[PDB]
């Protein structure tokens, strides 16, 4: 395609295919500097892949889910963000709401998963 | 000669044609409870693996010979026949744990 | 994908016993069974018996059981997938109607149902 | 719900409930002391996932398996567990079969993808 | 069965069962040398959990795909390979399609995701 955030400046519509490219390039004063960065790399990672595991998303580079879209996040269409939007813009907008989401996702993956043990029971 | 495992006896063919040889024997040694094997052998020489376990080939065996096997006899099939086929065909009945008990042999002509 | 030199045409008298070699090279030798296999005037090709160069263990017809010594050696490594060995076969009551061509086999696989299925061959020894 | 483990004294049942709360606060002098628990905390955290892994839970929080319940290990009924044993309780009375039934879980996973890699076969 | 690399001269079809035991054994002078290692060790081992992530495979021992085998990798059979040769003497066949299978599983995942999202739409 395009390389490493080729499609950071096109629409999310476009950059949202083929997205394991910015998923592989993820992970004495030189070496203690080095080593430092080196650690915070796997750190960094593995919180995302943390977060992914507590939505069910573990694996997944695209994910739907339960949480339905709250309005009051964005009051835009599909076609006007999908096809306008580019995935800076849109995140900024979001940005206030990311942390409410987050926690919506969680609760909809452990009330998954417990119903989910119930449905096995029989 | 006290092969219990009985062939063709012998068949002809003809440039770009296809051959078919049998092999069958009693229920002590066909088939249904036993792979074939088929090997072609010049005269007393190297012989040569063509097709193991009914109608598996060998590495490198050319995609003519084939293989069958019914209930009661195995089938060893020669498609298009070219020129350098003449010699003689042997099966054989195994299973994982035995040996080869040999055919009684099936000389093939070419000639054309 | 080897070599499997035997000896000469050695040709003794019956009641005799006569020693036939089978040097191996250009593969692992443990990994293959080694049969035995003749083609006498007076029958077709007979199978004799295989042996394992890694299980020592041997497996022969019960019309060859109380006539043949079979043995190996052990192999000396070349490479990482690459030896040298060498399997030996003698007779017990040798007659005439032994007379024949004898050649060495290697095994076909390592595992499944066609393991020692005689693939490939030696070079033939003509007995007495 | 509590909050980190909150639920710690309560029974098996209770606890069970919304365990996201301890999955997400899982993950010179001072540098080196700092750096030390940094690795150390990464090697522990991944140690449980690679466990979760060979068994199938990758991702799982309530995780159901095929090997059944030894007996031999603890011969009380599921409500004298879950409505009365707390967490902390209940492991020390399985604390030694613990590591028998980590060797159970692998094999019941590694002769499931097993079982389901001749499944696709046809 | 054997243990640690227990099957390396074995056939392919003995060494893949239970695989589960080279999987759990993959993860100042002294000091700075052991903390070294210990970091290169998580990264290596996160390196084929990254891999396995963007195949579909995270979680997985044995995991079929889509893409199909070009003979242009290797001619030979299914039992002329699983019942002869050993996993080591594979590989060094493969060696060099290697990093072109690696490809083909990628895109192979992005574009079952992609079909799994419009699955998803009705
Ligand atoms: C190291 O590498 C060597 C060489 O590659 C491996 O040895 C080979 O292993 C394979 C599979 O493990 C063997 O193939 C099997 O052969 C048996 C035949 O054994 C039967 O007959 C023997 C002679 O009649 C007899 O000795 C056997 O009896 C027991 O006693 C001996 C004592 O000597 C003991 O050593 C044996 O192990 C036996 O337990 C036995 O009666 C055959 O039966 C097998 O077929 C069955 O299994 C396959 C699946 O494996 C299945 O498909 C079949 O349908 C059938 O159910 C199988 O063909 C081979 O013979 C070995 N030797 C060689 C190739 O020379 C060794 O395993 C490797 N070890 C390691 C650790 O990697
Ligand atoms: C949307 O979010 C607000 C809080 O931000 C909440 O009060 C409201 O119930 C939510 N509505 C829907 C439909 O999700
Ligand atoms: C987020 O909150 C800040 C509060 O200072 C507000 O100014 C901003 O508009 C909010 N974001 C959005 C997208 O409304
Ligand atoms: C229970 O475990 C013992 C060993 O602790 C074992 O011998 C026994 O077969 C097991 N029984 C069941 C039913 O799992
Ligand atoms: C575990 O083993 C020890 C051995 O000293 C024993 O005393 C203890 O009772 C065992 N645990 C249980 C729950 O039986
Ligand atoms: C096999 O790979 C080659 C390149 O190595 C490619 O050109 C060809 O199309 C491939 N064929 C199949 C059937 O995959
Ligand atoms: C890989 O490429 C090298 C190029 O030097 C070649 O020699 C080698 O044969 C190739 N590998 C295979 C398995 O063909």
């Amino acid at each position: 395609i395009l390389g490493f955030l080729g499609a950071a400046g096109s629409t999310m519509g476009a950059a949202s295919m083929a997205l394991t490219v910015q998923a592989r390039l993820l992970l004495t004063v030189w070496g203690i500097k080095q080593l430092q960065a080196r650690v915070l790399a796997v750190e960094r990672y593995l919180r995302d892949q943390q977060l992914l595991g507590i939505w069910g998303c573990s694996g997944k580079i695209i994910c739907c889910t339960n949480v339905p879209w709250n309005d009051s996040w964005s009051n835009k269409t599909i076609n006007e963000i999908w096809d306008n939007m580019t995935w800076m813009q849109w995140e900024k907008e979001i940005d206030n709401y990311t942390q409410h989401i987050y926690t919506l996702l969680e609760v909809s993956q452990i009330q998954q998963e417990k119903n989910e043990q119930e449905l096995l029971e029989l | 000669s006290q092969s219990v495992l009985t062939q063709s006896a012998s068949v002809s063919g003809s440039l770009g044609q296809s051959v078919t040889i049998s092999c069958t024997g009693p229920n002590s040694v066909c088939c249904s409870h036993k792979s074939i094997s088929w090997y072609q052998w010049p005269p007393g020489r190297a012989p040569t693996l063509i097709i193991y376990e009914d109608n598996e080939r060998a590495p490198g065996i050319s995609p003519r010979f084939s293989g069958y096997k019914s209930y009661w006899s195995a089938y060893l099939t020669i498609s298009d026949l070219r020129p350098e086929d003449e010699t003689t065909y042997y099966c054989c009945s195994y299973t994982h744990n035995s040996g080869c008990v040999f055919g009684t042999g099936t000389k093939v002509s070419v000639l054309g | 994908q080897g070599q499997l030199v035997q000896s000469g045409a050695t040709t003794t008298k019956p009641g005799s016993s006569v020693k036939i070699s089978c040097k191996t090279s250009g593969y692992r030798f443990n990994f293959y069974h080694i049969n035995w296999i003749r083609q006498t005037a007076g029958r077709g090709p007979e199978w004799m018996g295989w042996i394992s160069p890694y299980s020592g263990d041997k497996n022969l017809a019960p019309a060859f059981q109380d006539r043949v010594i079979m043995t190996t050696d052990t192999e000396v490594p070349v490479t990482s997938f690459t030896s040298t060995g060498a399997a030996y076969m003698e007779i017990r009551n040798l007659t005439s109607d032994d007379t024949g061509t004898y050649f060495c086999a290697k095994g076909l696989l390592r595992d499944g149902s066609s393991t020692w299925l005689p693939y490939l061959w030696g070079q033939g020894t003509l007995l007495t």
